[PDB]
């Protein structure tokens, strides 16, 4: 019961800090995640064109 | 819309002088200073009003505030109009 | 490419590392920098064409990037950051307890103050009657 | 032994603060703040990018950068 | 310049003022090396009432010019803008910040505005501080121009004694003043310089109360006068009477004795005789 | 170049709206086929 | 002393001298006191948590959607890079077949 | 400067690069790889612990907490559930390699 | 060798000594202490991150290690709570002691004044 009182106390401090900064850092996280996805989609488009070129070179 | 009659109206040198006289009569010092200091901020005060303001503070014996009342007056006007403020400021300080 | 050059502030397509560097440079940046400066943009070490190595990605075996945010390293990291905080908190609590406990031990005059009052009042009870 | 004097002193102190016994032990303001300051440094250090986003709103739609 | 000002003024006649603001921001990019473009921009924001932009404009101007090459005409302009707002705590801060990095040359402008600023709000403690510190640097300018200006040293020493300045600083100022020995070596020029030593001995005796150091002031004085050409009988008299206040007649007689031995002069004989008559 | 005047001096009075300042028809054809 | 002093009978008492059933009452109420402080904290913690869950859930739902998209894209890139390398190696074998036929 | 390890796929606080490949690694992981195999993990060239260049720019900052991660026991719950997925993923790989 | 950190009272994998006191710390704690307090934690002298001198230097089961973390974390938090509880008790004992002292001064003041009456009866 003494130990749980501190876990809850640290939880309160964490939640109060989370309420200041989570809304931004989640937005910051999502921006980096969108950067990864658009870079990956750029790679997907580039390789799909490369695959279709090999078909064209073979057909030619 | 900023209709000119009320929009001008606070530039009221006759009325500011009447307001200041009532605060000397009934205001006590600290409210009277605020009224004159606002009259300076507006640039409504005449050099006579700066000298009246200082004489009020001098008659109360806030002599140091009188000197800055002159000083602030000197920032407000330019020559020739400052000349009577300098005359009164420099003699009053000197005594 | 996702690496951003530390000098130009824009994304690379030709990342380069050298043994005296640490921030990333572009190949098309550093070679002209060697020609004009000859000097490392950040550490000011001497630059030479044999130092530069160029980075690559997508080779065989390369692990997929974990994007889920949770990971074992990051959880062990923040649990470590919790522990550091709690020990530095406990240390300043233990320090304050030691100081408060110390001075109240020194302040234990109660029994000796009482004897002085007894000595004073017993004087008063004679002084009250010799008049 | 010191235990007797400690016991009597503690018992009187507890008894004087008897109406406070039901209250939880406090967290000192110094200790609460030093937890938060360490958390702001080591965990939420990404706030450096928050002011960069605020900086970007100043660099866009405003004045010249140094020369 | 005039092309941008005419384009700005054109948009102001339409009252486009945010488009006029765009012109200024581009104008400062090309031209902004000149301070006046920043001050005119901030004045444009102030007069329209954008005052948050005006603070930003000055603060960015300071950041633009830097930390070391402080463009202080910006800094005064920034200070006086905040004074006009009634931010006056900020206005002191800007002036006071400027005084540190600027300290000798450019402060001459800061102090004239800073002292006007304090002339209202300073009244007990702020006025006397800025005027004295203004006066202090103003006398130091006179000493850098001509260390032979004895009247500037006397007026400087008056200020520091009325300050009740820390003793070691007043000693450093007296000893700087004293080192300016007249180049002519004829007594007509020494008549003002000699009181630059007497005041030092009076300060050491009356204010510092370090009598063993006032001996050294007089010995240093008498080791500097060209006695075989002329003497100041005042020095020999004052040095003699000082040792009598130390109850050392043997020293006092030696002083007056070498006075007559080096330069027998009527003022010395009268003083020595009047002393021995009192004794 | 980071702090000095912006961070030293104090703050002014307000976070208001001037302190916020931050730089402050046709027809259409009917659709295909129809 | 901090182990020995527990309240009973509306006073502070030595725990060891009490009757056994009075020790049970004292320790029970001491337990319920601490569990009361936990419950006072837990209800406050749950309250702030519930606010954060709805406040942050939109940002989390965006991140969850991006993770599903990113997993799909990178597994497609994986298969495409496999297909590139076999068709390239197959294209070499077909070129030899041209010379043979 | 955000970097991720080629061995683990996680972020790294201490990125390092081999002189015989373009790929980047977390230092303690690649050193253990070198300590067992003496070779580059991706190009299979011979590699030694001194053939490493340190990408000593600022490492990747901590991920934000999940809302359930705001308490120490729920981090331990989260760490346990994370570990079970990592273990089963490793078990799925050796199954897939047999298949 | 086993080295014990003066801040935590626990073994450290990276023992460090501070020249401003000669006490041994975990590098990570003392850097965080310096980065917050700027001082030696034991001698209270000025300390900085360049002044630290470095000292020289199997698993069981993952559920077992996680259960050790659980039980150990409850022990660390029990320590943190009991410190706060003991700190307030120390403050309550102290304020009572000062109250006994100040009341004793009132008594000694009162009695010493009343003892003047016997000289003027
Ligand atoms: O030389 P003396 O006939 O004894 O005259 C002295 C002497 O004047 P000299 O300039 O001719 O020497 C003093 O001058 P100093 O040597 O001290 O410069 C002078 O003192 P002041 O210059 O301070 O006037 C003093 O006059 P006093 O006693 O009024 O100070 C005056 O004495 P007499 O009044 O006897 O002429």
């Amino acid at each position: 019961a003494k130990a749980q009182n501190e876990h809850l106390l640290m939880r309160q401090i964490n939640l109060e800090l989370m309420d200041e900064y989570a809304a931004e850092s989640y937005l910051q996280r999502n921006k980096v995640m969108e950067d990864l996805l658009t870079h990956a989609e750029k790679e997907l488009r580039k390789t799909k064109e490369a695959v279709m070129e090999v078909h064209a070179n073979r057909k030619m | 819309n900023m209709q000119s009659v009320q929009a001008r109206v606070h530039r009221s040198p006759i009325l500011w002088a009447m307001y200041a006289d009532y605060e000397e009569c009934c205001g006590t010092v600290e409210s009277c200073r605020k009224v004159y200091d606002k009259m300076i901020e507006l640039r409504v005060a005449s050099p006579q009003m700066i000298m009246n303001y200082a004489m009020f503070l001098e008659e109360n014996e806030y002599f140091e505030l009188a000197f800055q009342a002159y000083e602030k007056g000197i920032a407000l006007f330019k020559w020739p109009g400052v000349f009577d403020i300098w005359n009164t400021y420099l003699v009053k300080f000197i005594k | 490419m996702s690496f951003v050059c530390g000098i130009s502030g824009e994304l690379t397509e030709d990342p380069v590392v050298s043994q005296v560097s640490g921030h990333i440079f572009d190949r098309r940046l550093i070679v002209k920098f060697i020609a004009e400066n000859g000097t490392d943009p950040i550490s000011h070490g001497e630059l030479s064409e044999d130092q530069l190595v160029s980075l690559k990605s997508g080779g065989t075996g390369s692990a997929p990037r974990n994007v889920s945010g949770t990971s074992i390293p990051s959880l062990l990291k923040m649990l470590q950051d919790e522990w550091d905080t709690v020990m530095l908190n406990s240390f300043s609590l233990r320090q304050q307890l030691q100081i408060a406990r110390q001075e109240l031990s020194h302040s234990l005059y109660q029994h000796d103050a009482a004897c002085r009052v007894i000595s004073r009042l017993s004087k008063e009870l004679t002084a009250a009657r010799e008049a | 032994a010191l235990l007797n004097q400690v016991f009597k002193s503690l018992k009187r102190a507890q008894d004087l603060f008897y109406h406070d016994y039901a209250q939880p032990p406090p967290m000192p303001e110094e200790n609460d703040s030093l937890i938060r300051s360490m958390k702001r440094k080591h965990e939420y250090g990404n706030v450096i990018k928050k002011v960069e986003e605020m900086k970007v709103r100043r660099e866009n739609e405003m004045l010249a950068l140094p020369t | 310049e005039q092309a941008w000002q005419t384009y700005i003024n054109f948009e102001l006649r339409y009252k486009e003022i945010d488009r006029a603001r765009s012109v200024y921001q581009r104008f400062l990019h090309v031209h902004g090396i000149n301070v006046q473009n920043w001050i005119k921009y901030a004045k444009f924001e102030e007069r329209n009432g954008y005052i948050g932009n005006a603070r930003a404009a000055y603060e960015k101007a300071m950041e633009y010019f830097g930390e070391e090459d402080i463009n202080e005409t910006v800094l005064v302009a920034f200070a006086l803008f905040e004074e006009r707002q009634k931010e006056h705590e900020r206005a002191r801060g800007i002036f006071k910040y400027g005084l540190d990095n600027l300290p000798s040359n450019r402060t001459e402008e800061i102090f004239k505005h800073y002292t006007q600023h304090e002339k209202k709000f300073g009244e007990r403690v702020g006025i006397e501080d800025v005027i004295i510190s203004k006066r202090k640097t103003q006398y130091e300018k006179m000493v850098e121009e001509n260390g032979y200006n004895y009247d500037a040293w006397f007026d400087y020493l008056r200020l520091l004694e009325n300050e009740e300045t820390d003793r070691e600083e007043v000693e450093d100022v007296y000893e700087r003043a004293i080192a300016n020995i007249p180049p002519h070596s004829e007594k007509r020029y020494w008549r003002r310089y000699i009181y630059l030593w007497i005041n030092y001995a009076l300060y050491e005796e009356l204010v510092a109360k370090d009598f063993d150091r006032a001996r050294q002031v007089y010995k240093a004085c008498i080791d500097i006068i060209p006695h075989k050409t002329f003497t100041f009988a005042k020095v020999w008299i004052m040095f003699a009477h000082f040792e009598i206040r130390q109850l050392d007649l043997n020293a006092a007689r030696k002083i007056m004795g070498v006075a007559i031995g080096k330069c027998p002069k009527d003022k010395l004989f009268r003083a020595y005789i009047d002393l021995e008559l009192q004794l | 170049m980071s702090m000095k005047l912006r961070d030293i001096l104090p703050a002014p009075v307000a976070a208001d709206e001037a302190a916020s300042q931050i730089r402050r028809v046709s027809k259409e054809p009917p659709p295909y086929g129809k | 002393c901090t182990s020995e002093i527990i309240l009973s009978k509306d006073k502070f008492t030595r725990i060891a001298i009490l009757p056994r059933e009075e020790q049970m009452k004292a320790l029970n109420d001491e337990f319920q006191m601490y569990r009361g402080w936990m419950n006072q904290r837990a209800k406050r913690a749950a309250k702030v948590e519930k606010k954060l869950r709805v406040k942050l859930g939109g940002y989390q739902a965006i991140h969850d959607k991006l993770c599903k998209k990113y997993q799909e894209v990178t597994t497609e890139i994986e298969m495409a890079n496999i297909e590139k390398k076999t068709f390239e190696r197959l294209g070499e074998h077909e070129l030899k077949a041209i010379n043979k036929r």
